[PDB]
């Protein structure tokens, strides 16, 4: 409704159709589908260490920090051991990792370690690539590519396969080489979405440092969904739009609980999905410009069969 | 309403063995019933009650909403293509098999 | 064109990448018929007009014939990073995911 | 007075007496002469940059980012007249 | 964080460890100071060493350092075992030489 956000919806929709749309899905939607938490985990990981979980309340610095410690102290052992038994579980996929697929992805690249999103694949019926390692990379046996940051225990039963502990954010660049190499191949020719992130995530600042590190202006700047149950603020939203993410907030839109995620998650995105070119269209000023766009190409054409002219028009 | 239930099934157990066939057999016939029950509930919320007189309802409203769910922007051309590369070049002979119009080349030579 | 050029063309390489500043490659596509998105600028990759690429790595005289465009001094090479990130990181994108025939060369090169 | 306490204690005047230590003095002798803490600072960029000090706590992240945001948003102006008024008091 | 970062990734076990003075008021973590310690960063803790309430804010700082200050070679010693060794670990290069004048032995034992 609002004209910041349904100018951002045209350009996403005409990407979907042409084939060079990247959705870019957080973990936020993992907890639709009812999956434990990053923040359980390091909760499960501080008990272990101190013997009881910490009364106050844990800081951004204590999620990254605790898991260090506890690969230190405890050892890679117990390490894995508290993962494949707060992670190795089997779970419905949401409804939003469906209508994820609905606009069609050239690739998708999620921050998420489990197979919610691959089942997705194989259920709507398009087959993308699963990367997770740089073996993975290698072999490509198809072009559209999915994108595990970290990637489950298929590459054998050990604690490399994923990316928690502090250092490994580190040696990031340097343990992961083509996956981080094509993760960002991927945003300078592709639109990028973010959608399940609470606009204060490692992955999604540090890549946004690259790009306002030394980028110029050739890159596009990629959309950002914040699902946060709390409005955006101006001044916040001023800083990400001169970093380049336009931010597509969802309370703005649509005004609900703190809790209803799912309702917040499905109203913005499906409203991503209903609204198509013509439904932007208000008076004659936008009828003409429209109808002539698509038609525009055809005058070169002497003649034009009348019959299948609802190609160009989308049937 | 049980065959869409059983065909998600039969897709969503065919990622081990590399079946691709069973796979990709299942998947454009999950869009054929699909596409049997759109004109299915169109023919009875739609049409009023003219050839029977009384509503039926064999799918129910939340049946309808969760099918569009996933149905939702789906183009069977591209079935075919959206498949590995493996069974691409190895199950080539069921490439006409996502196009809609596969009755057609059967249908030019019948003519 | 050289005879060489028509021979490269017949297996139709998908994303063709040379470290050439000129187009006598780019004229030698259209003589087969052949299409191909050159991308020689830092700003051609995010306005590609298709998927197979005419990877010109370093550049080309498209946009002029000025040695901003074009990487032939030294400091371009220490500033290639610099200059052209996206080019760089997409060139190393495909060499994983493809098959790669190395032709044109001495075996000295410092580009290779 | 305990143990791996005096071992490190001695290499430190080891060095000390060597004439090549070096001090990595931090942030924690400025609270020792009542100095303005830069975590409070940043309390007050929310207050002007917001409008009102949120009750959540300021965490680690949120120590980093104000500043940013009151910088590009405000202006350089507004940043550093701040710093020249709130900062310039001289203390023992 | 940083410069431990920079330790980590491109510094081997050649370069000296450097060490921290704790004076947060609470008593430290076993767990922490083994990662910090790993880390090559040797913790000093002033809770352990001086029990204070947690207002302590000042005057923790000082209660190490005047400590560190006071630290002297000779307040170490508590009996012969070791006397010996230090006065023998200063004049044992003067052997060389085949005669020191008494007078100028005060340079060697800080006068």
């Amino acid at each position: 409704l609002d004209n910041n956000v349904v100018e951002c919806i045209k350009e996403i929709t005409e990407s979907s159709r042409n084939g060079k749309l990247v959705f870019f899905v957080g973990a936020g939607v993992s907890t639709l589908s009812d999956y434990p938490q990053w923040w359980r985990l390091v909760d499960k990981y501080h008990e272990e260490l101190y013997g009881s979980p910490k009364k106050g309340n844990y800081s951004s610095d204590e999620y990254l920090r605790i898991p260090q410690i506890f690969y230190n102290v405890k050892g890679e052992m117990a390490f894995d051991g508290i993962l494949k038994d707060f992670f190795q579980v089997d779970k419905p996929t949401n409804p939003i990792h469906d209508k994820i697929l609905a606009m069609n992805p050239a690739h998708v690249i999620t921050t998420n370690y489990d197979n919610l999103i691959d089942t997705a694949c194989w259920k709507r019926g398009k087959y993308f690539s699963v990367i997770s390692a740089e073996e993975d990379v290698a072999n490509a046996t198809s072009s559209r590519y999915l994108l595990k940051v970290a990637g489950d225990f298929r590459k054998g039963f050990k604690g490399e396969n994923v990316v928690l502990k502090e250092d490994d954010y580190l040696n990031y660049d340097q343990n992961y080489p083509l996956i981080s190499n094509l993760m960002k191949t991927i945003i300078a020719t592709h639109t990028i979405v973010f959608i399940g992130y609470g606009l204060g995530d490692y992955n999604i600042n540090m890549l946004l440092n690259w790009v306002r590190k030394l980028q110029k202006d050739s890159f596009h700047k990629p959309f950002f969904i914040r699902t946060d149950p709390s409005p955006i603020e101006n001044e916040t939203l001023i800083y990400y739009e001169n970093k380049g993410l336009r931010i597509i907030d969802a309370a703005s839109l649509i005004d609900s609980n703190e809790y209803d995620y799912l309702e917040r998650y499905s109203a913005v995105m499906d409203l991503l999905i209903e609204s198509q070119e013509n439904k932007f269209i208000t008076k004659d000023d936008e009828v003409i410009d429209y109808i002539y766009g698509k038609i525009s190409p055809l005058f070169a054409l002497q003649y034009i069969r009348k019959i299948d002219l609802k190609h160009v028009f989308e049937y | 309403e049980e065959s869409y239930d059983l065909y998600s099934n039969i897709i969503l157990n065919s990622i081990d063995e590399s079946n691709g066939c069973v796979y990709y057999l299942s998947q454009i016939n999950r869009y054929r019933i699909y596409q049997s029950i759109t004109q299915a509930v169109t023919q009875f919320n739609g049409l009023g009650l003219l050839t029977f007189g009384r509503h039926y309802k064999p799918f129910t409203d939340e049946f309808l909403a969760r099918i569009e769910r996933e149905m939702t922007n789906f183009n069977i051309d591209d079935l075919f293509n959206g498949m590995p590369f493996e069974f691409q070049k190895k199950y080539k002979i069921l490439e006409f098999l996502s196009d809609n119009q596969f009755l057609y080349d059967d249908t030019v030579k019948l003519f």
